[PDB]
């Protein structure tokens, strides 16, 4: 077998981390590949493996996300948690446990559990604060599946999950085998403004939706990062809103939720989102990033809430990337660029049991239930998009495609590829670090 | 080091390729003489060494690779792992 | 050298194999000691021989309790039954019955005789005829007896009647009679929730749970010649003789004359304690019932013939073969546990502050074996796991195969009835407990009666050594399995399981509680934070090192108190003392609320609501509280964020 | 290095010599923070400033709570005071009061008055007039607002006017009005013992202590406008002015009219957590006010400013001076105190199962500054020989003596009153509690009033940067030392002195008892049983490694149980909720045993002695089970042997 190399290792909250890396860093550069013959630190004549190994070239930063559980993998640590117990594993496979799904913040928490209960008790909900959290609590083992983006579909896949069953949009009595063609990506702009172009956004203000997502992120810096060809972009708009960056920032100056909660990527941002991001338009914004399929559901008392109700659609214009406005209803003639839908990611040994289960899960409580309000939906809820999107009709079986990379697509790798030097994301620093 | 009330923490890995290119994991090998032609399989009764209790690709793999074969009880596994050698 | 798991398994066999029960249990049935009613000087003399034999043993501790309690006993004046004719001119007599009921009331009454099959609310309320101002009859099975008495004083009655009949019962004579208490809750009934010691003074308080009426067992023979002047006819349903009648004529009707006496006795328990090596502050604790008021071969013999031997096979193991247990282990004896449990329930209302948090698990060998056929269970959940790899270890005596035979055995487990002595320490001082017989498919037929000996278990079971040795091995590896290693083996998602079980049900009426304006969900919410509580105290056993000990220390203690947090804080314990929301009784535990919820949809104006919102606060938030105390601090507690 | 004590408190002398308290006290009374009433906008203010220094303090966790009560304010229509003439031809108007009593009822009154000097029992008892069907006026001091209304509700009342005059409080005018709480007991009144939340649905319950009648204050200038009408003379034993008078002349009498609505608020507590090293699951919990009707300069400016700098203190010397506490310390800021501190008591019966016996003591900053010349202290007994340790290391602020002037200043220190903050903590939860002030001989004259700010503060108490320098260094000493090491200084025998006291006392009514049959002994037996247990753990600290930590844990454990095992185990907690027998309220207490044995020698009849019988007995088997849960394990407790 593989194993991972030896550490220095050091405690947690005294440290430090700086100073070993200091000092190793000028033990790498004299003494490692032979620049001094005067001394060596990685052989001496006194014993071999001494203080290190003699097999070792040189030392590497251990990113500050890692910690040992993730250090280590899974299977190492499962294969010596068992051979520390002792037990060898029969597993004969028939009947599945009941799978640990992953929430966030006391919205997920609250619909999770009435999930929980109304389902006979194959479900039960685990919750985390941040989707990089969660991500790296199903890589560690406590969480199970987990529905999320394809930008981290491409994060979570990297770290080494795969993808079961995709979201389906489009209604349809072939939907749960038929693979969809992924949704557009669209900018709204006011009609009040009609100066705005894609030549020109500079200086100007800006809507996204969370930091790291595909109609949010990847799909307006990707294209943008072909034109500004520079790494931040607080000096490109003037401020934004795009939670999920760091506060230093004017992107999570300009955003709402308060106190200490502002630029936080949960659902207690209240411009966190696609919801949250149109709000962020309508209350103060130039341009938002957007789906195609937001302004049809925000427009003419859709939502009951207020700002929302008083709203309409002929005014909202979306604008291309020519610089010519298009009107609402034709998406198709300019859109951003496609995106893939959003898949429910989990870790390989779990793949039979939660495709079983969710496949079970979507017949009892899917599309076809009628009388929502007082019984249980799974995917209806009050426009927070909670666990699923809210226009989901059912969830596609993937046979052939399960991995990131053929379910998320050439063009859209590509574009990730263009953008892989600017994300600043630490759980992708710890997942690239792994790799050899 | 990881466990309570431990609670230590990885900081600086190593690498063991040129500085071409480097590689982080290695491997676990076992070496024995020449002509004494024994399988992998049927190795009980014989003499092992190893390079320490707990270590990586002196203990945990070749245990676990022997592991399932030895019969009730298993643990505590020093005792399994004794009776499994002759010494 | 040490001793691990395998080897305790085997020297348990290897031990255990030699010894034989057969004489013991045939001493425990000598003239010495043949009646043994409580405070006789019977089972004084017993007493001391276990005492002698625990001082013999060599234990580490041997020591005995004194109690003064006031039971109900015959007197001079026999308590008789009568056919009195409507002409009143001439009597006729049906017996002078042995038995008696404990705590009925010294009166007598004259009235009409109502069949009233097992007394249950559900046989209650598909009657035919009124039953107040009459007596009634029933006959023995599915309840205790002051649950009968009970449901017929809440029905406004004046007496009952108690028989056992050929179908659940065939005996060959149906001549003998029998004896049975009457108090509804256990312990001394004169003070309730407060010892009964000479500290106390003894003031003048009464329970709640004593009946108002005169109670009387009666033979099979008497009941026949009661229906002689019966009429009318059971009902199909009721699986029942063919001599069996409904009402009395209207001539005739009976009269029954109770006298019995209160007398104050000395209770005498008697405890020995094995050490401990690692720490001797937690221990399990053991426990048998001594006196009966017949012979008592299987009421009572049994369960002490297994206390005798465990407690030299325990001791002798510990003191010649090396055993290191980690935890003490007290051993117990117990007189008047007839009287509704006596014994247990002074024992834990006069050390309630000692053995708080510190004693962990009680097993009780009452009553171990009656049957050959069926193995039956019952215990709190946290022992299930336990159980389930103890019943995969243990051979049945008749046959070769072990006792799972079931994979869904947690399902057919029932509830703790209230004549155990497992129920008043689990239900009362929150201690998890455990009790197990070898049952039979139909009811061991002389249970408390005089017939009862030696010779009619003998001949029933023909085999006993094997059978007793089964059952004295299930409970030596329930001790050895508790007290062998750091680890604790108790599991706590059996919990989480029974909380999804009653979520279902509430959820069965949600459209209800809809349209009172209350909103269910925070309930939902409370149940799924209870389970990121015991998935986060799993891993936290994850992320541990087993053989360091004082970091497993302050993981045991929680495991330790995620039983005792289930007692409800908000109802006071010298009214209502089984006070555990899951297994309790009153209007605080959880089938009280669906139960009260049920009425709500009877919508003839029965229910409460405003005691129906109280219970659902309270309810809720003893669920949430326990979930929180489980996971981690304060801080740590997330609400809202 | 390590740092021991000396170094601990001379760092604190020099670390808190810098600081300058007077301008956080001023800043605290800026026209942005002046109005503070519970749940408006300025609390909100002040809330999300201490939360924002907290976060900038680097505290280890800073988190917050909410909670929804229910509080009693003004409405549209004023409240006021009327001389109602006999002929009813014209009417005559006092004033409009600024003040009102939160929790009175909304009534409107006619009828005459009558002094009621302070409403006392004693104070009732010699009163010359009978009091039903009449109004009472009492001037403000010497026991709390609802004792006043509820003695004058038990004698049948109908209403109750609160003054304030010159005797006890001069003040220069005589107009200001004021403010107080009539809630007899802790809490929100309308959740009774269990918390506030959302998930309690918010069912339909009322406490028992909320009054009937309508109570009013009013000023000192309309005071003496009734006394205008007034006849009869104050007796000479009442220190009084030459105005006041007895009753209401034959032709006139008041009316007053009260109006208050009940309005639902948002409490919101907010809480600080610096870690613990050793282990950091107990914790010493510190708290303060935050909000007062006035502007409340010394009522709750001083007690915030003494929290902030404190936890400037400590969060600073923990980072950069390397102090390392054993244990964590929890910060405390309270909403609304003012309507009987119910942050405290929603925080209690919130979390009680949480902190269960992991919390260990709370101090309580709160009035920490009134005079200048005397040391008042008031705590549970088992921090005494902590008190007296700190006042012989600190130095008076005026003079240069220590404080620890008098030799028995244990005799002088009284009973937790119920408005104060330590009574639900002591009395509820069983943490010992600490409260202290630089208190004067008279009372601090504007309290609760419009008038109190820091200008007539800093012209009352001329240098105040070295009182509440010398008060913040007090409360700096309770906590390093119970967190400095792996001995917990809390004190027992204490507690033994306590017992003792009370024995004394039941010993002068000896003859009564042995005449009505019962014997005292048991008792005797049962305070002589708590010596041998703590002179037993004495011991077991003399025989241990203080350097090892296994075995200091399992007597840390017992020392902190020794507070719990004092509340009742036999009332119920949402009946009667502060059930620690020595200082509670109720029936079940001690000094209600004392108080109800002599109404016995009074012998009009009026003596339970039923009640007497059961007081005995739980009170003795409560004395003697924490005895006996103290010593040692159950088998090495001896009774009868
Ligand atoms: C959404 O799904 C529907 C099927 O429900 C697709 O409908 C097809 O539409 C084309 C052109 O409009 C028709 O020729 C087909 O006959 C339709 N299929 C049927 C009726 O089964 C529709 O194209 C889908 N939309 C998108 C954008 O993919
Ligand atoms: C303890 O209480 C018991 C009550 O059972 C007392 O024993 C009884 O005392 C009365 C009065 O002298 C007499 O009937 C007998 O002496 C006892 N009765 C029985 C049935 O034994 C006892 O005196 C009390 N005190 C002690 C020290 O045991
Ligand atoms: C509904 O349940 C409540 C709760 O027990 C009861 O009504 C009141 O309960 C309080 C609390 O014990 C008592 O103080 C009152 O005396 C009860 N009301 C009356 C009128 O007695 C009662 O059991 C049920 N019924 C009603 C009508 O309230
Ligand atoms: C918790 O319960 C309270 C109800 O007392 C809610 O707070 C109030 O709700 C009522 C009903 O709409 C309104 O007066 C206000 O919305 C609230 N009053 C205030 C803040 O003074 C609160 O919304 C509930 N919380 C949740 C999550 O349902
Ligand atoms: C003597 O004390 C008791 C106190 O318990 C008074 O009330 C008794 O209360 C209990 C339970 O609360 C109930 O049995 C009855 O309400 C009362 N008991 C009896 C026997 O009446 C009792 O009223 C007091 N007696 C006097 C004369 O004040
Ligand atoms: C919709 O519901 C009906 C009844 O529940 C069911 O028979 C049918 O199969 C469902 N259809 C789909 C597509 O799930
Ligand atoms: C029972 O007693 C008599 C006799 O049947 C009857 O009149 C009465 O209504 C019944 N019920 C009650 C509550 O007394
Ligand atoms: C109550 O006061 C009235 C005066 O109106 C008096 O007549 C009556 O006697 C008083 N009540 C009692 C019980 O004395
Ligand atoms: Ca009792
Ligand atoms: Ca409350
Ligand atoms: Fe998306």
């Amino acid at each position: 077998a593989q194993v991972p190399s030896h550490t220095v290792v050091a405690r947690s909250m005294g440290g430090k981390e700086d100073l070993i890396w200091e000092l190793l860093n000028q033990a790498q550069e004299h003494f490692g590949k032979d620049k001094s013959k005067e001394f060596q630190l990685f052989s001496s004549p006194h014993g071999k493996d001494l203080l290190f190994k003699d097999s070792a070239h040189g030392f590497l930063k251990v990113p500050p996300r890692m910690d040992a559980k993730m250090y280590l993998g899974y299977e190492y640590v499962t294969a010596i948690r068992n051979l520390r117990e002792g037990t060898c594993p029969e597993a004969p496979t028939d009947e599945c446990k009941p799978v640990k799904w992953c929430a966030l913040s006391h919205h997920e928490r609250l619909k999770c559990d009435e999930w929980s209960v109304n389902s006979v008790g194959k479900i039960e909900c685990v919750s985390a604060e941040t989707t990089e959290d969660c991500i790296a609590k199903i890589m560690n083992g406590e969480a199970d599946a987990m529905s999320l983006d394809g930008g981290f579909v491409y994060i979570a896949g990297k770290c080494g999950l795969v993808p079961v069953l995709a979201e389906n949009y489009n209604k349809s009595d072939n939907c749960e085998d038929t693979p969809e063609a992924g949704y557009f990506a669209v900018a709204v702009v006011k009609k009040s403004a009609s100066d705005l172009t894609w030549d020109n956004l500079k200086g100007k203000k800006s809507c996204h939706t969370a930091v790291g997502r595909t109609a949010g992120w990847n799909i307006p810096m990707g294209l943008l990062y072909n034109k500004i060809n520079h790494c931040r972009f607080d000096e490109f708009f003037s401020e934004g809103c795009a939670p999920g960056s760091k506060k230093d920032s004017s992107l999570c100056k300009l955003c709402m939720g308060s106190g200490l909660n502002l630029c936080e990527p949960n659902n207690k941002e209240g411009y966190y989102g696609y919801t949250g991001a149109f709000r962020c338009l309508v209350e103060k914004g130039d341009v938002a990033f957007v789906k195609h399929q937001t302004v049809p559901q925000n427009t003419g008392g859709k939502n009951p809430d207020p700002w929302a109700k008083n709203l309409n659609e002929k005014d909202y214009e979306l604008l291309c990337l020519d610089g010519t406005r298009k009107p609402v209803e034709e998406y198709a003639n300019c859109h951003l660029a496609r995106a893939p839908n959003h898949a429910v990611v989990t870790r390989k040994d779990k793949e039979a049991c939660v495709h079983k289960i969710l496949r079970q899960q979507q017949h009892l409580f899917g599309s076809n239930v009628t009388d929502c309000s007082g019984n249980f939906c799974l995917f209806r809820s009050e426009t927070k998009d909670l666990l699923f999107r809210d226009d989901t009709v059912c969830l596609a079986k993937l046979h052939d495609r399960n991995t990131y990379e053929k379910y998320l697509g050439e063009e859209y790798v590509k574009a990730v590829g263009n953008l892989r030097k600017c994300s600043t994301s630490s759980l992708l620093e710890a997942c690239t670090f792994r790799r050899p | 080091a990881y466990l309570a009330p431990n609670n230590l923490k990885p900081v600086v890995a190593e690498f063991y390729g040129s500085k071409e290119d480097p590689q982080t994991f290695y491997y676990a090998v076992a070496v024995v003489k020449k002509d004494s032609g024994f399988q992998m399989n049927q190795l009980r009764g014989k003499k092992s060494c190893h390079t320490g209790l707990g270590r990586s690709a002196g203990w945990n793999i070749p245990i676990g690779l022997l592991y399932c074969d030895l019969p009730e009880p298993r643990k505590p596994l020093e005792k399994a792992v004794a009776n499994f050698f002759s010494g | 050298f040490r001793l691990y798991w395998d080897d305790l398994k085997r020297k348990l066999s290897e031990k255990l194999d030699s010894t034989d029960f057969t004489s013991t249990i045939k001493l425990l049935n000598e003239n010495s000691y043949v009646p043994r009613e409580a405070g006789s000087q019977k089972d004084e003399n017993l007493a001391l021989y276990v005492e002698n034999q625990f001082r013999e043993f060599k234990l580490s501790k041997v020591w005995r309790d004194q109690h003064f309690v006031k039971i109900q006993v015959k007197d001079s004046a026999q308590n008789s039954v009568i056919i009195v004719d409507k002409n009143g001119r001439l009597v006729y007599l049906v017996e002078n019955p042995g038995g008696y009921v404990a705590y009925s009331k010294a009166a007598t009454v004259t009235g009409k005789l109502v069949h009233a099959n097992f007394g249950t609310k559900k046989d209650f309320e598909d009657l035919y005829t009124p039953v107040n101002g009459s007596i009634v009859i029933v006959r023995a099975g599915k309840i205790t007896f002051a649950e009968k008495v009970a449901n017929a004083e809440s029905l406004n009655a004046i007496g009952v009647l108690i028989y056992m009949d050929q179908t659940k019962f065939p005996i060959v004579n149906a001549e003998l009679s029998f004896f049975g208490h009457a108090h509804l809750g256990t312990g001394d009934p004169y003070t309730p929730g407060f010892p009964s010691f000479n500290h106390t003074q003894f003031p003048p308080s009464r329970s709640s749970g004593l009946p108002n009426i005169p109670v009387q067992t009666i033979s099979r023979a008497a009941a026949e010649k009661l229906f002689g002047n019966m009429e009318g006819d059971c009902p199909s349903d009721w699986k029942t003789d063919s001599t069996c009648r409904m009402v009395t004529s209207e001539s005739k009707n009976v009269k029954l004359t109770v006298s019995n006496v209160l007398k104050e006795i000395k209770i005498l328990n008697i405890f020995g304690v094995i050490k401990g090596f690692v720490e001797p502050d937690h221990y399990v604790v053991v426990g048998a019932q001594r006196d009966a008021w017949g012979p008592g071969a299987a009421k009572s013999g049994v369960g002490t013939a297994l206390l005798l031997k465990l407690a030299q096979m325990f001791s002798d193991m510990v003191l010649k073969d090396g055993f290191q247990p980690s935890r003490s282990i007290i051993f117990a004896s117990w007189s008047a546990g007839d009287f509704g449990s006596v014994g247990a329930t002074e024992w834990l209302e006069g050390y309630l502050s000692s053995l708080h948090l510190k004693a962990f698990t009680y097993i009780n060998l009452d009553k171990a074996v009656l049957g050959t056929s069926n193995f039956k269970v019952s215990a709190s959940p946290l022992l299930y796991t336990l159980i389930e790899k103890t019943m995969q270890n243990v051979k049945h005596p008749v046959t070769g195969q072990f006792l799972y035979q079931d994979s869904n055995w947690a399902s057919k487990v029932e509830k703790l009835t209230l004549d155990n002595a497992a129920f008043p320490f689990l239900a009362y001082s929150g201690i998890p407990a455990v009790s197990f017989c070898f049952c039979e498919d139909t009811d061991y037929p002389y249970l408390g009666t005089t017939m009862d000996t030696y010779k009619e278990l003998i001949e029933r079971i023909p085999e006993l050594n094997k059978v007793a040795r089964a059952a004295a091995e299930v409970a030596g590896q329930f001790v050895i399995k508790l007290t062998h290693d750091v680890e604790l083996n108790l599991d706590y998602e059996r919990y989480n399981s029974q909380l999804l079980s009653f979520v279902r049900d509430l959820n069965q009426y949600r459209a209800d509680i809809k349209e009172m304006g209350l909103s269910l969900q925070w309930l939902y919410s409370a149940r799924g934070d209870f389970f990121r509580a015991t998935s986060r105290l799993t891993t936290d056993f994850g992320n541990a090192e087993k053989t360091d000990r004082f970091v497993m220390k302050k993981l045991n203690d929680r495991v330790m108190r995620v039983e005792y947090h289930f007692l409800s804080p908000y109802v006071s314990p010298k009214e209502s003392p089984f006070r555990h929301v899951f297994w309790g009784s009153g209007s605080h535990t959880l089938p009280a609320l669906l139960e009260n919820l049920k009425l709500r949809k009877q919508n003839n104006g029965a229910f409460n609501e405003t005691l129906f919102r109280n219970q659902l606060a309270l309810a809720t938030w003893t669920i949430q509280g326990a979930a929180n105390a489980l996971s981690g601090d304060v801080w740590d507690i997330d609400n809202e964020f």
